[PDB]
């Protein structure tokens, strides 16, 4: 046992397929493992493999090839929650666990109706603070980091409305400087043709 | 800035013609604190008057409690008259009888 | 326990007419009011039955001699806040401090002041600093947050000792403050409009204060153009409050002290 | 059933420090190991116990050392801590060693900070702001933001409280805290974090909102001299009422 | 090359007596030992110098965590057989696993139990099944046989990790398990025809008589193949001579593809 | 700083005393201190800012006057030998703050007897070194005593050629009692200067070791044969010998 | 509050380190001082602890612990003119101060080169000098004899510190110090 | 079920009487594992008597080899006792060249 490979990123869609591979060249081979690491918590079993052949478990089924040496684990329908790390593990010819380094899976959400804003945030009375809210657009849609070394830009993420199940993107921009503005907190950001920009008081 | 009073005339329980009661003046939201309140019968100024001490809101305005023991009748009209820096004349508030 | 708080307010006014006072301090515990003090009586006397029970007369001897030099501070610092913004008449300045004790025993700290009743400085006592809401806050910001040793202790009084006060006067009246009055609810039907329907949600007797209202329809989307009574206080210790809408079947929900209601519209 | 369960979940430690994570299961497993995670790196092994009586050096023992004291409890103990040791430790247990198809329970894990001295220890400012009318008009929706800035090291667990009960549903908050200064290597951090509502909920005024941030920081034990407040383990809070 | 093959055991004891260890474990390729363990020692060590020489001191400590892990495993496991049998006393508890590599290249491989020296449970790799002797053993095979996904990992450690192992094994010893010394055959008299061979390696040795050119099952005596002490065996064969007719009697000797006949 | 007066005096019992006290720190709060051997500091009286006063831990037997933001008065209304303490004024900017610091007067040291007839100043003598140790050293030690005097209201210096001096020189820091099973026993105080044998072998060389005395005032009735205890110095003197 | 306590009185060499404890019961806490007074004169402000930590204020710094109720004031590298007393005081919850009695501060000096002698001054006066700081001196068993406590002296010019204690009689040398546990080698000329 | 020993003396190579050679006793197919054995000089027991560890059989016995070394001569004895829990007293087997 000395070397496991796989990926480290892969970005999917909700509702498709996606298949996640591991090609371990280990001294010996007891059994080929998944395991599942949402963020912040513990890894937990998948599946095993130690012959070829492929194996289901509902939406998650997992294949092995001993002589080509590589296994690959699927997702169908793919869901929100299935956003994690997942980790690859080979045991060798003396039972010792080889990991690979793990493949991040960051899920785009179906986004039904886009509606692209940008909103000021009411001011707080005990922060200095101005905050602008990038918010509704599509999965498409990519936020990056700010140049202005005194504005500070958070990435996308994915909130659910679980009563009225609905799914929508949101970014935030902050800064005490005095020219920021929302009409321009995200500039240098390729946001969308339609973005609404609400007039200002 | 100065803020005018807010002022709310209800009574303690729900109303009952001819059911002993009380009938209370709540004023509110005012800025500066400098405030007059009395309690009217048919237009004249109720003598025994309860009142609350100056009270502070977290924004920085005022409120007082007014109070009254009476019994409402369908002749008797109460109401609450107010005056405050930003009133350029007394302001007299009828009592909606819980309607 | 539910939310309990304590807090301390100060008032200056510059030039008082006739009988207005140019100080006056007074002190809650949740609504509730338990000290009081001003510039007339020059005394600082109890506002609740269940403090002057609980606290000796030299309590009351030695908080006079303080709001005494507080009586003092105040009148300057109004005068130079006058003199930054070139106003001459008569302004007020306020002071609030206090503190929270949270259902799940965290808390939270406020120290606040006010000019002509509006924002003039907000205290930040898990950063130590002062925030400005303008050029003249800015100045008298740099002075205090200049004196460390007293940004210091302003957070160690909202931390402990405004929490163990508070603590103290919950037990010295805990007959009043964590006693529990439920709601009287009622739902009135009314035709008001040729064609408009009113529905009123109406409580009253309750305590403590804080009371949740709102209309359902089918059970389970809250209707649009909900209106909202204030939460009026009845005059013998409890409260009152309503919402209404206009209109299927509606149903008014309330909620008070851990106890939840639901009245059906017929 | 409580399954494997480690402890501290937090820990700020001073280069040659002493320190012991604590490893129980009650699972009646009879193999205990202690893995540490590192960015980019797959999980290696500290120290493993393959059953009540025997323990051995994994693929990195060097700085550590264990006690399987019983059956139960299998204890990872660093003696001078090192700033390379900052990583994040879990525990594990298998039924048996060597059976090849039995699989590995962790614990929730253990996340450590060694710093050279404790002068960048900072506890957060939590601010919640308000949901923008704009918005309420246009979507008919509110969206309040928590923002926790400038503190370090990234021990934060932060939290929505609506009306004194915890919630979950319509919260986003950032899986990863935003470097303020991205070059420097002790910069602080700032962690965002949504709550969407409807504007109905937004619009009822007895409603209230507040989001709290959880800091571990330092303890008593720990010697501070700094001029500020010294950054002990607190709970920072921020909160709202809904406006008609 | 010949059929070589490579097995381990482990023994276990519930009551030993004084001094006598609970747990045992030896391997052996062919004949020779090759490694040992037991619950004294409690360390994994080499039985054979070459061994010794190929596989690095972390191989030996590695075993000896695992070997630690099984006695207790085998512990456990023999203190259950004893209660379901409703047992007293000192009872033993046996495992066999391995594998042969056949001359034409092809592989067997084999892992079944024992209990008091009488087959308890052997597995079928083919079927991925284990075969019952009685109902104890039948309990526990129903146990084994759910865990679906360990029945597959024996057979793939049988039919590849076994094998690697073997021919692993194979290169360090090669100048032991592969020589040749071909035996010494002689006849001699006592009335019966003893053929008695020494000498040789490896202890494959094939010895039939021939009654006039015709095999004989029933008349012909056959000694077992015995160590001599220094790395080679003894074997004999005798059969009983008729004293009324005379016939062409002789011995014959196979022995790593050689062929050879004795005429008397 | 912070000024109060008079730094010593004596009083006959019943008498009266006014301590005064001025800050010009433009400072709110002030208080007054008594501070007596085996204890903290007790309060007397405070004022929290001008306009108001109130009492302290030990009240009895004093009252004050806060006249204006600056001066803050301790009256004595007929002293008592208890009353015999030292006394502190001390100022704030306001008592409210928790962090701010005391700033305290120099101190007023004041002694209540019955009778002012045991009010004796010190005899001062001189001790010339030891031409045993001036050999054995080669430094030279010379001491100054004073003795017999009451109340312990002393300053001890000594001056070498005119100029005062500080190296080479400790003073005993409490005197002690030449009677001390008695209540209103004498003092004695004791002060060593060493210097060079050279130095003091110069007989160009003038030593003096100076003791200020605090005693009766001017105002104070005085009857006996002896001369008034007032105050005063006593000096003894030394020149290099050979 | 009711009770504060510091030790009375403490004592150690110059160029160490000196730690002086003060514990407090009281009701409510809103700050700790530590004061400087040296004898004879008033106290002046050294420290102000509100918050859990240690400050420093160059050689003296000091420390305060909320959950233990006690704060130490720390000194380093004594000097000489580091003895005197030292005050501390707590703000309970009224704003009151409260007083600890005080510790009085010794400091002995390293006496380089010991000389014990016991020398005779004219113009009935003997003087014990020149002797090591671990020598303590008993008092008078005498109704007119009259022995001070040990003073030290530090000649600046030449650099040079020295012990001495003083005693005389008005009706006796060689028994002067009789009282005390004296140098064997103290020179009696 | 208990399985009782198979005893068989003999000599490393064909003995000639004065020349060095090795005697074994070699003992298998026993079960269980207890066993104690002894090589006999006239009847007397060999003080310094060599053994192999227990070894294994795919049948679930045990085999063990005792040896020893010697020079043969016409006029001395020697015999194995093994002694096992299926024997009633032990069993001796003489060597016969
Ligand atoms: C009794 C008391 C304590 C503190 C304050 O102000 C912070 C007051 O104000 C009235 C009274
Ligand atoms: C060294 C060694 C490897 C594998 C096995 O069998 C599981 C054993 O058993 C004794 C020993």
């Amino acid at each position: 046992g000395q070397n496991i490979d796989q990926p480290t990123e892969m970005t999917a869609t909700e509702g498709a397929i996606v298949q996640i591979n591991c090609t371990y060249q280990t001294s010996g081979f007891n059994g080929l493992f998944w395991y599942q690491q949402h963020a912040g918590e513990a890894p937990t079993f998948l599946s095993y493999n130690v012959l070829d052949g492929l194996e289901e478990k509902g939406r998650f089924s997992s294949f092995l090839s001993r002589s080509k040496g590589y296994s690959y684990l699927l997702l169908k329908e793919l869901q929100m929650k299935d956003s994690a790390s997942y980790l690859c593990a080979v045991k060798d010819s003396n039972y010792q666990l080889i990991w690979g380094a793990g493949t991040k899976l960051i899920i785009k959400p179906d986004i039904q109706n886009p509606d692209p804003a940008v909103y000021q945030l009411r001011d707080s009375k005990s922060s200095d603070k101005s905050v602008c809210l990038f918010t509704d657009f599509d999965s498409q849609t990519n936020v990056s980091q700010s140049k202005d070394s005194d504005v500070y830009i958070t990435d996308k993420c994915v909130l659910d409305m679980r009563s009225m199940d609905f799914k929508s993107n949101s970014a935030v921009a902050w800064s005490n400087k005095s020219d920021f503005a929302c009409a321009n907190a995200f500039n240098n950001s390729i946001i969308p043709e339609d973005t609404f920009f609400p007039s200002p008081e | 800035i100065q803020r005018t009073p807010k002022i709310q005339v209800y009574s303690r329980h729900p109303a009952e013609n001819g059911k002993s009661n009380f009938l209370n003046c709540y004023v509110s939201g005012f800025h500066p604190s400098d405030i007059e309140v009395d309690l009217l019968k048919n237009g004249e100024r109720i003598e025994k008057v309860e009142h609350s001490d100056l009270s502070f809101s977290k924004d920085w305005s005022f409120y007082l409690l007014y109070y009254t023991e009476f019994t409402p009748t369908e002749k008797d009209e109460y109401a609450c008259r107010v005056n405050h820096v930003t009133l350029s004349q007394p302001k007299i508030v009828k009592w909606d009888r819980d309607m | 326990m539910r939310t309990h708080s304590l807090r301390y307010f100060r008032l200056g006014v510059s030039d008082p007419i006739h009988g207005v006072p140019e100080f006056i301090s007074v002190g809650y515990v949740d609504s509730h009011p338990i000290t009081t003090y001003d510039s007339v009586t020059r005394q600082k006397e109890p506002r609740a039955p269940w403090m002057a029970e609980n606290l000796a007369p030299d309590h009351w001897e030695r908080y006079t001699q303080l709001l005494r030099g507080w009586q003092q501070m105040f009148k300057v610092e109004l005068k130079r806040l006058q003199r930054h913004y070139n106003h001459s008449g008569s302004h007020t300045y306020q002071r609030m401090i206090g503190c929270e004790l949270l259902e799940d025993g965290s808390t939270t700290g406020f120290l606040q002041y006010a000019y002509d009743g509006q924002d003039f400085l907000i205290f930040n006592k898990d950063t130590l600093s002062w925030l400005a809401v303008d050029n003249v806050a800015h100045t008298i910001k740099q002075a205090w947050e200049a004196n460390q040793h007293e940004l210091l202790y302003q957070k160690n009084w909202l931390e402990e000792e405004c929490i163990a006060w508070l603590k103290r006067f919950l037990e010295y009246g805990k007959d009043t403050l964590q006693r529990t009055e439920p709601p009287l609810v009622r739902v009135n039907r009314k035709e008001t409009f040729p064609g408009v329907t009113a529905l009123f949600c109406k409580a009253h007797g309750f305590y403590p204060p804080e009371i949740y209202m709102t209309w359902m329809k089918n059970g389970e989307e809250i209707v649009q153009e909900i209106d909202y009574g204030d939460i009026l206080p009845s005059g013998d210790g409890t409260y009152q409050a309503w919402a209404s809408i206009e209109l299927n079947l509606y149903s008014c929900h309330v909620e008070h002290s851990g106890v939840h209601m639901v009245l059906q519209v017929p | 059933n409580a399954g494997v369960t480690q402890t501290p979940k937090f820990q700020v430690l001073k280069t040659g420090q002493s320190m012991t994570l604590q490893c129980a299961q009650d699972m009646n497993h009879n193999s205990m190991y202690w893995y540490r995670q590192d960015p980019g790196m797959g999980l290696r092994l500290i120290y493993y116990s393959a059953s009540e009586g025997t323990t051995d050096k994994g693929e990195v023992p060097n700085g550590y050392n264990v006690s399987r004291l019983n059956k139960r409890e299998f204890s990872l103990r660093l003696e001078s801590a090192a700033p390379s040791q900052t990583s994040v430790y879990f525990c594990a247990s298998s039924v048996w060693t060597g059976e090849g198809s039995g699989e590995l329970f962790f614990g929730e894990g253990s996340r450590l900070t060694v710093l050279e001295d404790l002068k960048n220890v900072f506890p957060p400012e939590v601010a919640v702001f308000e949901p923008s009318e704009a918005e309420i008009s246009h979507t008919q929706k509110a969206t309040l933001v928590c923002l926790a800035t400038g503190f370090y090291p990234d021990h934060v667990e932060l939290s929505w409280w609506v009306n004194g009960k915890e919630v979950h549903s319509g919260v986003c908050t950032d899986p990863q805290p935003l470097k303020e200064q991205p070059a420097l290597n002790d910069s602080r951090y700032a962690l965002s974090s949504r709550l969407r509502v409807s504007a109905t909920f937004w619009q009822n005024p007895r409603n209230h909102f507040r989001c709290q941030v959880q800091f571990y920081g330092l303890s008593e034990n720990d010697e501070w001299t700094q001029d500020r407040a010294k950054p002990v383990t607190q709970i920072v809070s921020a909160e709202a009422w809904g406006r008609a």
